[PDB]
RNA sequence: GCUCGCCGGAAGACCAAGGGUUCCUGUCCAACGUUAAUCGGGGCAGGGUGAGUCGACCCCUAAGGCGAGGCCGAAAGGCGUAGUCGAUGGGAAACAGGUUAAUAUUCCUGUACUUGGUGUUACUGCGAAGGGGGGACGGAGAAGGCUAUGUUGGCCGGGCGACGGUUGUCCCGGUUUAAGCGUGUAGGCUGGUUUUCCAGGCAAAUCCGGAAAAUCAAGGCUGAGGCGUGAUGACGAGGCACUACGGUGCUGAAGCAACAAAUGCCCUGCUUCCAGGAAAAGCCUCUAAGCAUCAGGUAACAUCAAAUCGUACCCCAAACCGACACAGGUGGUCAGGUAGAGAAUACCAAGGCGCUUGAGAGAACUCGGGUGAAGGAACUAGGCAAAAUGGUGCCGUAACUUCGGGAGAAGGCACGCUGAUAUGUAGGUGAGGUCCCUCGCGGAUGGAGCUGAAAUCAGUCGAAGAUACCAGCUGGCUGCAACUGUUUAUUAAAAACACAGCACUGUGCAAACACGAAAGUGGACGUAUACGGUGUGACGCCUGCCCGGUGCCGGAAGGUUAAUU
RNA sequence: AGGACCGAACCGACUAAUGUUGAAAAAUUAGCGGAUGACUUGUGGCUGGGGGUGAAAGGCCAAUCAAACCGGGAGAUAGCU
């Protein structure tokens, strides 16, 4: 059967990617939060 | 033209393998190791200065570096460039 | 042509065509079109705020030409054409001069009849007047409700509007409405009623026919849960409710014109 | 290695997406692998991805996003103009053969093509953010012409058979060749050519549009395929020589014709319908400012350049999404033979596999199947399940009906093989020859060869000839819903929802209405033959009485009545 | 011509049996409905929580829905166990 996840790198990116969080108030503030709890990786960017 | 400075820097080591052997001696190419950011003009303007050879043209490509198991840590070899570089007919480098 | 359907199969059993044979079959007049993609009903927050629009064939706009502000050169009409964004049809005329341009079509226009616009036209189907020069009692569409805006009133298929009066600076135009209306004397109409009055008459026949035209289905407020419609709820069919919008309004008489700008020019209200 | 079995519109082959070394080689077997394991998609090491023409990047826009100023908003911010991004669409160009353990349209061999920069020569009105053309567009249908591809004959090479026969109307294999260049074919579309004038194309225009004359009868554009050339090449059944028996070295005959034929190509065509079917650039063309013997444009020649990133491998799967080496899910492309209407079905080809526990035994019971005396729904809530029907042609077919239907109603007959009609028919295709030719990829006649149903007569075998697989059970009365559709992803598919149709009601355009503190936006680039709400639900015949209650509409005398004073 | 007819791909889900610590947190097997359309499918986009979207089942909104999920007010409150 057909599950939830189905990849799409572009989606990926476009929902959930580094310019995507710094391009709003809320967004660079899912950057602050995860930079002060010490996060090796910030984002799906990769 | 591209300064001297530059192209000292291009050409990192010369690569050895079966394949590289054959190209030798079958299509008169030498194979090397070339820094990653190297342009085929770079290359070929590196190899004819350096090795006082006659270059014909220059084929690249990037080998991806291998992810290895280090004891139970996981690390990555660096990626790397490679060139195929054609010298003319009766070079003999 | 009025022309009914014979029964081969239970959608076209009850199918009524209007079909016109005088409407050009090629491609419409390029130069005089634009792209116009559909909205599905939602506006520029992405919310449906129109229900049941969606779908349908795709549709060019033809820019009409409804302001017939091109006086004292005559134009001949080239052909009548079917418009996908409109009931009535429209109609390529050619100008003296070389320009083309698109206008609605009027009863009795057909290809080759001459037609002009200006304040010493003729009094002719298809010709366009300011409203001083056109004699009361005449027949007109298109008319403009401002000087030099274009058409407003009556463009859909077969209507009309009388100058039932005139008076001052302004004339009162009866509406197909019913509604007794001002408008100032300098607005322009163009002579006749617009064409394809049998528009009226088609029967759709089937759902599908209405799909095709980019209307979504209604579903009745009765049918829904409570949460969903004040006619909601019930075990069985049940009601017992004054009649309401999905939004709470009644529906059933009572009036929503609230315009005491617009007051001044309503000489009598529909009724 | 030899047998056997399974898929073969896939269980074969190639991609996208997604994964990311799983690819190839050597080595190891602790753990991982539902057992063992010398094996592995496991551990360890080493190797492996070559591009002007493929793809991305790049140029161009769609839906949509962001948005200088702006408008709006306690703040945060919202909306949006100029713009700028955004492919799932438009935009230059490469093919065949060879080669590695692992890449190849990328490497090599052979033969091509594209764009741009320079420079030379000849001619020359060049120039845009502007104008015009083009790009540039739906569904359905029909037919013709072709090709991919296949079958047969010929040809060449090989064979003469483990058991009766097999020098032949015998058996096996091969019989391949591109882009480009030339030719402009079947076919499609359009009347050309030249002058004069002009309220049009934000200004100009020699361009487009319009008007008017003269003149000519063919002028132009598009176009599959064929043929020539590419190609005295390559490839080639096989044969010969080695082998470090893994695979290399040497050499290579024939390489044609007919017939059949796509869902592919001509075709973005043609016919027809209504529900009337992107945009922008590249491309062509016209001029403005301006340059004005300069720059710049066109043609031929030479030369240089064409970067960068991807390219391994899996991809209906043990590599993706499902915690698993999980009977699930996953878009596109290719489409051999026999039989068949067929991409169904059976059996096979190329190709790929036997599903990672086995060995015995032959109890009850469970699961999946086969057959069954006599009876035949007596079973059961209920013919649930099973059994049955099942093809083609022809004959024949009721109530009722909205005249279409009902209808495949029901029911019945024929059906194999051989021979004859006719040593292979009707039909299809059409060589040679002949005649003409506004002369070629031409027209007429001609019929060789090839292909080939269907029917009738006669015979003949079997219990059975639509023999398997495949493939309607039928009829009668009745409730409900007109109908096709939709629905409770995961216990309800229905009489529920929708529907075409009907009615009431609101709405005069800055519309009602909806989203939004607002600006705005949808409604609609619509305008009462239109749009919103509510109920009813094809069609037929109809739809009675009540305005006291509750609502809504109209009224404006009087009573009562807020802030205010 | 057709929301026409028979029937594969494709989309669905009417019946039964199996399975129910499954091969599978919804499937398999044999039958079943639609199959040129109100059809089906790929890529990208838009609508957000008293909100969306809904041919309307309180359906669906990431195995969650008569008010999603995550963090916080927070050690809510609990005459109850
Ligand atoms: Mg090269
Ligand atoms: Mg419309
Ligand atoms: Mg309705
Ligand atoms: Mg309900
Ligand atoms: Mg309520
Ligand atoms: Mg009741
Ligand atoms: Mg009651
Ligand atoms: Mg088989
Ligand atoms: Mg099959
Ligand atoms: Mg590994
Ligand atoms: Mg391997
Ligand atoms: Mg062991
Ligand atoms: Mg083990
Ligand atoms: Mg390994
Ligand atoms: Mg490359
Ligand atoms: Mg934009
Ligand atoms: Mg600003
Ligand atoms: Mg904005
Ligand atoms: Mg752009
Ligand atoms: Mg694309
Ligand atoms: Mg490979
Ligand atoms: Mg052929
Ligand atoms: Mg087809
Ligand atoms: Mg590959
Ligand atoms: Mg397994
Ligand atoms: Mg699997
Ligand atoms: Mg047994
Ligand atoms: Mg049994
Ligand atoms: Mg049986
Ligand atoms: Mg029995
Ligand atoms: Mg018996
Ligand atoms: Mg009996
Ligand atoms: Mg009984
Ligand atoms: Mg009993
Ligand atoms: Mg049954
Ligand atoms: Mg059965
Ligand atoms: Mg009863
Ligand atoms: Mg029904
Ligand atoms: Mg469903
Ligand atoms: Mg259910
Ligand atoms: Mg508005
Ligand atoms: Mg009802
Ligand atoms: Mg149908
Ligand atoms: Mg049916
Ligand atoms: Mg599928
Ligand atoms: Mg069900
Ligand atoms: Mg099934
Ligand atoms: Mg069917
Ligand atoms: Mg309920
Ligand atoms: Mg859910
Ligand atoms: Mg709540
Ligand atoms: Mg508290
Ligand atoms: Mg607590």
């Amino acid at each position: 059967m057909k599950r939830t996840f189905q990849p799409s790198v572009l989606k990926r990116n476009r929902s959930h990617g580094f310019r995507a969080r710094m391009a709003t108030k809320n967004g660079r503030q899912v950057l602050a939060r995860r930079r002060a709890k010490g996060r090796a990786r910030l984002t799906v960017s990769k | 033209m591209i300064r001297e400075e530059r192209l000292l820097k291009v050409l990192r080591a010369p690569h050895v393998s079966e394949k590289a052997s054959t190209a030798m001696e079958k299509s008169n190419t030498i194979v090397l190791k070339v820094a990653k950011d190297a342009t085929k003009a770079e290359i070929k303007a590196a190899v004819q200065k350096l090795f006082e050879v006659e270059v014909e043209v220059v084929n690249t490509l990037v080998v991806k570096g291998k992810v290895k198991r280090h004891g139970q840590r996981i690390g990555r070899r660096s990626d790397w460039k490679k060139a195929y570089v054609t010298l003319k007919e009766g070079q003999n480098l | 042509a009025v022309v009914k359907c014979k029964p081969t199969s239970p959608g076209r059993r009850h199918v009524v065509k209007v079909v016109n044979p005088e409407l050009h079959k090629g491609k419409p007049f390029a130069p005089l079109l634009e792209k116009n993609s559909k909205s599905g009903g939602r506006n520029n927050n992405g919310r449906i705020t129109t229900r049941h629009i969606g779908g349908g064939h795709k549709q060019a706009y033809r820019i009409v030409d409804f302001k017939r502000n091109k006086d004292g050169i005559p134009a001949v009409v080239e052909r009548l054409e079917y418009d996908p964004n409109r009931s009535a049809n429209i109609a390529l005329v050619l100008y003296k001069d070389g320009e083309r341009r698109y206008i609605l079509a009027p009863k009795g226009l057909k290809a080759g009849d001459q037609i002009q616009s200006g304040v010493d036209a003729a009094i002719k189907p298809g010709n366009t007047l300011p409203m001083r020069n056109i004699p009361v009692g005449s027949t007109v569409h298109n008319v403009e409700m401002k000087p030099g805006k274009g058409g407003q009133l009556a463009r859909s298929a077969g209507t009309y509007v009388q100058i039932v009066a005139r008076d001052g600076a302004y004339v009162t135009l009866r509406l197909r409405s019913g509604e007794m209306r001002k408008v100032e004397a300098d607005c322009r109409a163009t002579l006749g009623e617009v064409g394809n009055a049998e528009h009226m008459l088609r029967v759709l026949g089937k759902a599908g026919a209405a799909r095709w035209r980019g209307v979504r289905p209604t579903v009745r407020g009765t049918a829904m849960n409570p949460v969903d419609h004040p006619h909601g709820g019930g075990e069985g069919r049940n009601f017992g409710k004054h009649p309401v919008t999905p939004w709470g309004v009644q529906t059933k008489g009572k009036k929503t014109r609230s315009n005491k700008r617009t007051d001044k020019f309503i000489v009598r209200r529909r009724s």
